[PDB]
């Protein structure tokens, strides 16, 4: 059974270094891309950034050059560094995984999720 | 003279030139614009796991070692001109043995602007590998990636951009299809960044969506497993006295979906694990298999508990077609959505 | 601006025909090696696909120069002008650059002289494998790289401190195989012209058994399991007991060349014919067993009932004590 | 008299620029092409192209090259075609091509008092074009070699048929084994890409498939199996080990020579003419083994039922097979 | 000062020389001289319809401008110099892809006399074209044709001659022989005159006689289908009671003949039309079919005309053997002529 | 320091005349050649060749080379190659050869001070040898590879192995499938054709070819159809069925067997070794099923007979072919 | 069946063009050689020309520069122009084909033949 299991972020005060990691177990997901998806209460499912097989690194345009990902294949592991947080960045982070078939930047494309992790941003 | 006055201005744009130092070195960055005209889609190998693009490949840069005034405002020039001044080195980060075409010329073109712009466009024959996960084959869909980007120049040196919005920069021809067995659903065009051991490069990316007609492998494979098992299943109405002829009957169908089971995995590479099509000759081979297995039961029985034995034959024949119809339900129901 | 007059200066007088210190020291080179992808392992060929970005850095005095500047980002063009080692790979079959849409170098020049020169490369190497515990084998297939046409005494090669990167492991074309780790190693090879530097890199790698279970083992127990069927018919069914007997052994023929494609045409025993082999003696000696039971049924009735009904136990008995000697030996025994 | 002739000649490439095409920043320069089709082979359904060998010759007028005193076509060495201008003639659906070069390039220049100038080559070439295999056996193909300048539009190049109709010649001396070329074509148009207008000319054929190689291997076999799975009807219905290795042994011939077919085609998703005879073969031997079964299922309780249902089978059988080739032969030719 | 005496010689040569026109351009004709050496005529492909061959292509003619007098008679030169002088572009006709081998060195040699005289050979690799009637495969014999001439100069600037006799100025090496199924009986030269769209060409030929040697088709098909037809006339003397024995001789028979009229055409080219083999396949098909009706007339006599049913079999232990015996007579007595 | 050698380099490529060999004219100038094997590989008896790698070195004196002063033995890099006098050595059975070429040029120039000049290359060709397959898979080939120059007779040039017999090294590391090399030899003589007398040097390898492959899938699998066939000896003679089902089974199985071997070879007109075994296990289990049929002829009228003909069938089957075998493997042996 | 025939010829005074023809049926010739050959009465069988599929022209010594030969592949048919005719060309005219076997100047590598025409010069 795939389980990716997402941990660190949490509560963060006048922004900083908040590293949020995933670690994905069951099965090998090299060959898949592995993606980070923002949702803040009641507003959409966001796409951050996500890297695939080649090391290619895709950011959405409202945190590029602010938070930075990147995949630890042997560990099969992918994680994302969050600095400069502001409020608008409290949300639940959720990490996923697929073959990104229609799009790398659309949700439905990945078909494993882990459990959400919370980043709380005060200022 | 009238070609002397577009010959001095060429010898004056070149006078001095320096093919070695990208535009606006130490001052700027190199900003490149680029699209993409697929002539046409070639087919997919699934051995190689790799497919066949032919383009035409266009690039454009501003380049100001080249402003001139004249009474023409483009210089539509020979391909010769191209190797004397500065031109992007993009190479396809997953690409394979490519070809640029050289028949009967090199197939280039390079046209200058008044103001120094370039437009320089080639016709490639690009083979990129395309990564696949054949755990849904003959069912399976795939998007096949497409990037490129400056192999020495790193990102604050030469970035790239599409020339228009990026939807609409690649585009594919109408009638250029040279796929037998993929449907081209779409094309996702994007931009990243990748970081090597020497900087940051700007890679181009494009990924055409593609999905397998499903086809060949009905009548290749389908229909004879299928056709077997309902053969394997008419043993069931010859008379219990027929052990010659219901022997024939059980290890004809065992031996020809032997035959099948190999045949089948020819077209697939050499991957280990089991496919869509693997499951569905693992349960056929079961059902005939099974087939023959009832009939040593039924010809055991016989002689010493006769009834027993007419009464296996009876039920064998309502529940192996009835089980068999119903495995079929739910395998292409499973298959099918997914 | 100034920057074409310091290249200018740099080639000026500039003999590209000479090695850097040629009378001094040995011109000390160190190698990265980021690999894209390990291509198909070919088995008949006894060769595999592996496609590089090779990188070289070294220093040449004669390329210094004084300015604001630090270090000159060129192309491949320059790579003509100046001196390259002429660093090839012994153990290559067939090798490429690739030259789409322009030659894939990569040239950076110092201030105080280093040089760093990259190409990506394909290369298609000799590597032996050892087919004995086919297809439960282990390889470790090397690539080895040196100079052509400079000695120990001119060239000397070194890695650097972390030098053969992969990025995605499983993303490489490696179907039947897959990539353990990887050993770098550096040795002097003593030919008859010289003694040479060789920098090696091995690959080991671990066939993947679960394509053959699906095409061999798995057929080829099924077909034995089928000659069983033969010891619950009757016996006086003698054109029924036959042909589910002559077909088990021709069907078994059928199977053993299909598995020995796949393998170059060796003269030495695999695991794979070792197996196949005495899954023929099963399916033949059970034709056996019934012809020695035909024959005995009118001169001794009763003792024919006897020899049918233990070759339902044997025979089930022996193949899967068999199995289990089998596999115990070819999986952690050697 | 050499002496002057080596003077003219470098008189004329003296200040040559060959960077400028004819009439640069004028009257577009017109270039017309001849084709001397030397052979065509190796039509390929599984790659879906087709190997093309030609004298493809390139004719136009430069005045930068016009002499004056030499009453001569002078016909120059091949490598001077390196110093003169010539068109960036190309084949869009070219998949691979080369020039001939033994035992030199084979290339031709010829200059003309005027300053017009022949340029010929010798190109063997792998053209593309997708074929429909709907009704493979016996269908037709159009297979075309596209022409079109690389870098020039028709503001600056035009195209034409040199001679018309006879521009192309050479074709009736063509003798492919397994097709036979019924007309060849020449069109004229323009194309229109994102950089511009593009002058074009297209060469297409009609081939036509020859059947009596199908015959022999495919359509024979499949006729002479499924007769002799009417023998079945003539034997005892009380022959079970008999009738049933005979009804067995044809249907699964059957299914062995389909999926044979279909190692040289390509994995096409649709339902060539061929396979819909090896199908409909496929039902009647299946329905003969059938009509077996349903024999020995009550031939014990109704013996008279269960022979007459074998004397209409030695009608029915041979009467309605032929009327599916009926069908068959009639609706594909 | 030995060796620059001779360099001298070489820069007064090439002083003022222009390798663009043939020697004698307006004045006269060229006239080249040509004879072959074939190291080793190569496998004929049936297939592709074609052969190879490997020659030491030799040519010679005279140029005015390379007169000179020095301490030699003949300069034994290297092949650099061969691109400094003018050479005549000979090309091949029928050529499909020809190779001028350069390893180690590019394969030529040059020769300049002190009369002007010139020696110009080099190695080749030759696919040449070689169309093939197969309607008496495998007991077909072909001359398969070589053919080269200028390719840009007409009948009335350069000519071709035979440097001999044209019997003697193709010699084929007596060890060189590469071919596995054919037979070299011996070679004819010729030569004739083309007209193309720009001009009359001389065309030098020489024509190799092939003739396929049958004895590979003896082993993998005549012997396989005469062991069927004889293997199906067993049945005829089996008696009337084993109705399932004899019918197993029909069909395995049958399925047999099947498989080998399949796989005998998998060499040859998809020609239209029935080859001698063809014709031989057919017909031991109608015996193997003919032995199986035989036998559904017996059975369906038995049991109601034992009489006969039993003279049937009699006469079909005679008669059918005779045919085939009669039918092989005829067959080779009319192939082995031709 | 580094300048002193770039004007003695400068000064032996001043006034050097590449058209010329060394001592032209004048005496003839002696080649000395060395080839370390890398590897041989693809030995094909399809297409009739051997591939083969190696590290081709000659040697040479040329007297305009000399210099003075620097006592060094100049390794140059390979691109000064191009403006030197090299033999122009050739493989006269060499089929499709190339110097590789990755990183750079895999060639070697390296000056000595009286002039002489060692010239390495990485070669790998496709050389040809014709194999006389008569006795195989029992055969034991000889494949060469002549080494000659092309352009100047043995009045200009001439080749000699450096070293004499130890000019050839690495043969004993080649890892060869299916041949195992026996001895190599090296062979000096002059060829003489119309143009004149050349020098050649001569390399040939004496492969034997390893039976453990052919034991397993062809020697073996024969026997053990033969074999097979003998069990009908022990059946009665009233199982008609039985009998010749196991019967027509291996007669065709050997059919099968024959064919598909010789299909991996080329069409050679004569027979093989393995040819003569197949052919004679076809000949024992086609007299099996025909020693049935006489026996199912007369086993109604005279039963006596027709078990005595199976009892001796039981002997002298299993007798005959185990004195065939014996002789074979003697004969091939 | 196979059936060469041949056209025209006839009477010709003191010289001058004559046209000689020759028409295909029941094959296409079009990958065969098609020569002409002329039979002095009683005398010999001798070679004029040949033409192959390449267009390749064939001619005999003592009619070189005279005839012309020249195929119509289209019509199946081959020709032969006569110019320059002489009393000592006074013979039969016949159409020829085959594949060349042995030379393709030699009667016996043709196996198929014209039935004749009489060419009869008058001076
Ligand atoms: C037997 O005969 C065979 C032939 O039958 C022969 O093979 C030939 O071998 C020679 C070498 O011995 C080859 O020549 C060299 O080839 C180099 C590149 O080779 C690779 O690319 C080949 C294709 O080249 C095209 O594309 C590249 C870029 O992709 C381009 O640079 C080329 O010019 C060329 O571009 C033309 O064609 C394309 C279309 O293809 C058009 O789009 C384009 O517009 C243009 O028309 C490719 O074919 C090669 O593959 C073959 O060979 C390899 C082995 O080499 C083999 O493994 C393969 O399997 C395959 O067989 C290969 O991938 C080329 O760089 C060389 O040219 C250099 O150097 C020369 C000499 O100094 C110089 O004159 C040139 O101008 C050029 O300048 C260089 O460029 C360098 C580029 O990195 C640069 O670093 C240098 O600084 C310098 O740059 C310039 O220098 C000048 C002067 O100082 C300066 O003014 C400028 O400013 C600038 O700085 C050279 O051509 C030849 O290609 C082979 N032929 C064939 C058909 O492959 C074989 O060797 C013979 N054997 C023997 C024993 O004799
Ligand atoms: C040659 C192998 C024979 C196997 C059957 C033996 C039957 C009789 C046993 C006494």
């Amino acid at each position: 059974q795939v389980q990716l299991q997402e941990s660190g972020g949490g509560l963060v005060q006048a922004g900083g270094s908040l590293r949020v990691s995933c670690a994905a177990s069951g099965r090998t997901f090299t060959t898949y891309i592995m993606a980070w998806f923002r949702q803040a209460p009641g507003k959409e499912r966001e796409f951050l950034a996500a890297m695939d097989q080649g090391r290619i690194q895709y950011y959405g345009d409202s945190v590029r050059g602010r938070f930075t990902i990147s995949r630890d294949y042997a560990k099969n592991s992918v994680d994302l560094q969050l600095d400069g947080l502001r409020p608008e960045d409290t949300a639940v982070y959720y990490c996923a995984a697929g073959a990104g078939f229609w799009g790398l930047r659309t949700a439905s494309s990945y078909h494993y999720w882990g459990q959400g992790t919370q980043v709380t941003v005060s200022s | 003279d009238n070609t002397t006055v577009f010959t001095r201005i060429l010898d004056r744009l070149l006078d001095g030139y320096d093919n070695r130092l990208r535009p606006g070195l130490g001052e700027r960055v190199t900003e490149v614009k680029t699209d993409i005209f697929v002539t046409s889609f070639g087919p997919v190998s699934d051995h190689d796991m790799e497919y066949t693009i032919d383009v035409f490949f266009r690039q454009s840069w501003k380049d100001e070692r080249l402003k001139f005034k004249g009474p023409m405002t483009v210089l539509r020039l020979n391909n010769l001109m191209a190797s004397k001044i500065w031109t992007p080195d993009t190479f396809f980060h997953n690409g394979k043995k490519s070809v640029a075409h050289n028949m009967t010329m090199p197939n280039k073109l390079l046209r200058i602007t008044e103001d120094g712009t370039l437009l320089y466009t080639m016709r490639l024959t690009v083979r990129a590998e395309c990564p696949m996960h054949l755990e849904d084959f003959p069912m399976d869909a795939h998007a096949c990636p497409l990037k490129f980007g400056s192999y020495a120049y790193t990102r604050a040196e030469v970035v790239y951009e599409w020339t228009r919005e990026p939807a609409r920069s690649v585009v594919v021809a109408e009638d250029g299809s040279r796929l037998n067995q993929y449907d081209l659903l779409g094309q996702t065009v994007d931009s990243g960044i990748v970081q090597s051991s020497t900087g940051e490069y700007v890679v181009m990316t494009t990924h055409f969506h593609l999905k397998r007609k499903i086809g060949y492998f009905v009548i290749q494979t389908y229909l004879p497993c299928i056709m077997t098992v309902i053969l394997s299943q008419v043993s069931f109405w010859l008379n219990r006295e027929s052990v010659p002829a219901r022997t024939v009957f059980g290890v004809t169908t065992v031996l020809t979906m032997t035959t099948l089971s190999i045949s089948a995995r020819n077209s697939l590479p050499k991957v280990a694990y089991a496919t869509a099509m693997d499951w569905f000759i693992a349960v056929c081979y079961a059902f005939v298999f099974s087939a023959l297995i009832e009939f040593a039961t039924v010809n055991y029985f016989t002689k010493s508990q006769p009834a027993r034995a007419a009464k296996i034959d009876r039920l064998s024949r309502i529940a192996f077609p009835l089980l068999f119809g119903i495995f079929n339900l739910v395998y292409w129901a499973t298959y099918l959505n997914r | 601006g100034d920057v074409t007059v310091i290249l200018n200066n740099l080639l000026e007088g500039y003999d590209n025909k000479l090695r850097p210190d040629i009378g001094v020291k040995p011109t000390l080179i160190h190698t990265d090696m980021y690999v894209n992808s390990i291509g198909p392992v070919n088995a008949i060929n006894m060769e595999y696909t592996i496609d590089i970005f090779f990188a070289q850095t070294w220093y040449d005095r004669r390329l210094k120069f004084n300015s604001t500047i630090k270090v000159l980002r060129l192309n491949s063009n320059m790579v003509g002008k100046i001196w390259i080692p002429d660093t090839f790979f012994r153990n290559s079959k067939k090798a490429d650059a690739h030259w789409i849409t322009t030659p894939n170098r990569m040239l950076r020049i110092w201030n105080d002289g280093r040089v760093l020169y990259t190409l990506r490369l394909t290369i298609d190497a000799e590597c032996q494998l050892q087919l004995h515990n086919f297809p439960m084998d282990e390889h470790s297939c090397p690539l080895e790289f040196s100079s052509y046409g400079y000695p120990r005494e001119e060239i000397v090669y070194q890695w650097k401190r972390s030098s053969v990167e992969v990025g995605d492991t499983r993303s490489w074309r490696l179907y039947q195989f897959s990539f353990v780790g990887l050993r770098n190693t550096t040795e002097v090879v003593k030919t008859t012209s010289g003694d040479y530097v060789v920098m090696s890199v091995y690959f080991d790698l671990s066939r993947r058994m679960g394509y053959f279970t699906i095409q061999t083992y798995i057929p080829c127990t099924l077909i034995v399991v089928l000659s069983w069927v033969s010891f619950w018919i009757n016996k006086d069914a003698v054109p029924a007991r036959t042909s589910l007997g002559i077909t088990t052994v021709l069907t078994m023929t059928t199977l053993s060349t299909i598995a020995r494609k796949s393998l170059p045409k060796v003269s030495y025993v695999t695991a794979m014919d070792l197996f196949v082999s005495v899954c023929f003696i099963f399916v033949f000696s059970a034709l056996v067993e019934y012809g020695t039971l035909h024959y005995f049924v009118s001169s001794q009735p009763a003792r024919a009932a006897k020899m049918d009904s233990y070759a339902r136990i044997f025979f089930p008995t022996a193949f899967c004590l068999f199995n289990l000697v089998y596999w115990v030996s070819y999986l952690y025994l050697g | 008299n050499m002496s002057f002739v080596k003077e003219t000649v470098d008189k004329l490439l003296k200040g040559y620029d060959i960077r400028l095409r004819p009439d640069f920043g004028g009257p577009p320069v017109c270039v017309g092409m001849n084709i001397d089709i030397a052979s065509i082979d190796m039509v390929s359904e599984v790659n879906m192209d087709y190997t093309l060998t030609m004298y493809f010759q390139q004719y136009w007028r430069d005045k930068r090259l016009a002499y004056s005193g030499i009453p001569l076509n002078l016909t120059l060495d091949n490598r001077v075609a390196d110093q003169l201008w010539v068109p960036d003639t190309y084949f869009l659906n070219d998949k691979k091509s080369f020039v001939h070069g033994v035992t030199v390039k084979n290339r031709m220049i010829r200059l003309h008092p005027d300053g017009t100038v022949l340029y010929g080559l010798r190109i063997t070439t792998t053209a593309a074009c997708m074929m429909d295999l709907r009704r493979y056996p016996l269908d037709e193909q159009n297979c075309t070699l596209e022409i079109e300048s690389y870098g020039y539009t028709t503001d600056d190049i035009e195209f034409y048929w040199r001679g018309g109709d006879k521009a192309v010649t050479g074709v009736e001396r063509i003798e492919l084994p397994q097709f036979s070329i019924v007309e060849h074509r020449l069109v004229s148009r323009n194309v229109v890409f994102a950089t511009g207008a593009y002058p074009r000319l297209s060469l297409s054929f009609r081939l036509k498939r020859n059947i009596g190689y199908f015959i022999l291997q495919t359509y024979m076999p499949s006729i002479l199996i499924t007769i002799l799975s009417w023998v079945s009807f003539w034997i005892n219905y009380d022959a079970s080990a008999a009738r049933v290795a005979l009804g067995i042994t044809t249907v699964l011939t059957m299914t062995t020579i389909n999926t044979h077919l279909r190692e040289t085609l390509p994995k096409i998703p649709y339902v060539k003419a061929i396979d819909m005879y090896l199908m409909g073969c496929f039902v009647f031997v299946f329905l003969a083994l059938l009509e077996y079964a349903f024999v020995n299922y009550i031939f014990f309780s109704q013996p008279a039922r269960a022979a007459a249902i074998d004397r209409w089978s030695r009608i029915v059988f041979p009467f309605t097979f032929s009327l599916f080739n009926l069908v068959y032969w009639l609706y594909y030719v």
